[PDB]
């Protein structure tokens, strides 16, 4: 089960007022392996507390290291089904135009499909 | 004396009446004057297929890459396209009764089925092991890549630069200070990508066409579900490529008919198309280098970003 699976709408909707009032410059982030990713490791944590001034780039870095990838392994971060155009873009302006309704910024990780 | 209907080279060309032009890595041609051009420049392409009956991998290991060698041959062949480039030139061209230069035998055997050939199908699988691939085992285009720039280290002839641009960025001061190093390496930059979950945005299209309009264009490497290909133009809304999907005999000796597809180019709708790609570019020069930084910036949607750190 995904994260929304696991937590119903008003849940998350809750779950996002207070981490955003105890916790006002970082932004609420779902980092999960995309349900057709399977060369890519599933994290041990899909609930991501990411500070404001952190760029995609950065935090790339960070799921990267999370993974425990190599820097030669394939790994792109999809927003709604695209990678962000820019990566010097601040998570919190991904927050403001990707943010699900309920109030958490949604990503998948994937890789490349195989051929034979 | 007879009179034949001979039937000429580009008679058999079976493209589309919609003429818009048609590309082939960074040329662009009439598909109504220049057939014959269009099919001389596919056709000289090296051109790789699954082979049988070659010396068994590793010894005890397959005698051939038929149903999992398909995404290797791809990267063959885009590799190749530099090593064309890189030795015989973007303008050379390929001739059935024409003797060729040594370089291209040269650039040919490389990617001939045999062990001790840089870049042949036993020597990217046993490297592939490395990457943590086990012989035989599907291979993505990164993955392929990946493999291909430390076979490449080998090949101290080409001494090619390859750099291969993760996360959707391109940072030119690795590539200088890589290209720069033992002022100019000739380099081979390929950037994979993952242009969506199951399928490409229309907005990258536009993008993707101009991958294959630039002089320093070695096309892309992806394919339609279970089916890599080795893409190298555009028509229309059809992307033109080589298809690995064919096996033939091992080549025992160098005959080269069989590197070269001689027939009508393949055809898929650029919709077809899945986001997982490679896209490759060969720039000889620092010059080429920067024309390219140039063409890219004048680029709907990016499909990567050219940054300087």
């Amino acid at each position: 089960k995904t994260f929304k699976q696991r937590r119903s709408f008003e849940q998350r909707v809750e779950d996002v007022r207070l981490i955003r009032e105890q916790h006002p410059t970082k932004i609420p982030v779902i980092i999960e392996r995309y349900k057709g990713e399977k060369q890519l490791p599933v994290l041990d944590k899909t609930k991501f507390l990411v500070p404001d001034h952190v760029n995609m780039s950065e935090l790339i870095k960070i799921i990267r290291r999370r993974l425990q990838l190599n820097a030669n392994q394939a790994f792109f971060l999809l927003v709604n089904g695209h990678s962000m155009v820019s990566v010097s873009t601040p998570i919190s302006e991904v927050y403001e135009s990707e943010r699900d309704e309920d109030g958490f910024l949604y990503m998948v990780y994937a890789s490349q499909e195989t051929f034979g | 004396t007879l009179t034949y209907d001979t039937l000429r080279f580009a008679e058999f060309e079976d493209f589309p009446e919609t003429s818009e032009p048609v590309w082939i890595l960074g040329r662009k041609y009439s598909i109504f004057t220049e057939k014959d051009e269009i099919l001389s420049d596919v056709a000289s392409r090296l051109w790789f297929t699954y082979r049988k009956n070659f010396p068994a991998i590793g010894g005890t290991g397959p005698t051939s890459d038929t149903g999992w060698g398909c995404m290797l041959r791809c990267g063959q062949m885009i590799f190749a396209q530099a090593l064309v480039c890189r030795h015989l030139g973007r303008d050379w061209r390929w001739t059935q009764r024409k003797r060729q230069p040594d370089s291209y035998f040269s650039v040919l055997n490389a990617f001939i089925d045999r062990k001790d050939s840089y870049y042949s199908i036993h020597q990217i699988a046993q490297m592939g092991v490395g990457e943590g691939k086990s012989i035989g085992q599907w291979y993505g285009p990164n993955t392929v890549a990946q493999v291909l720039k430390k076979l490449a280290v080998f090949d101290t002839w080409s001494s090619l630069a390859v750099h291969i641009a993760m996360d959707n960025t391109v940072v030119m001061e690795e590539i200088r200070r890589l290209c720069r190093t033992s002022p100019w390496r000739p380099l081979v930059l390929l950037i994979p990508l993952r242009l969506g979950l199951t399928d490409i945005n229309e907005a990258y299209v536009e993008t993707l066409k101009h991958c294959f309009m630039m002089p320093q264009s070695l096309g892309v490497i992806g394919g339609k579900p279970n089916s890599a290909h080795y893409f190298i133009g555009y028509v229309g809304e059809e992307l033109i490529y080589l298809d690995p999907a064919t096996t033939q005999p091992a080549v025992e000796p160098i005959p080269d008919e069989s590197f070269h597809c001689q027939h009508p180019p393949c055809r898929m709708s650029i919709a077809e198309l899945d986001p997982s790609i490679a896209v490759g570019f060969f720039c000889k020069t620092e010059d080429d280098f920067n024309d390219w930084c140039q063409q890219v910036k004048k680029l709907a949607l990016p499909m990567f970003e050219l940054v300087e750190q």
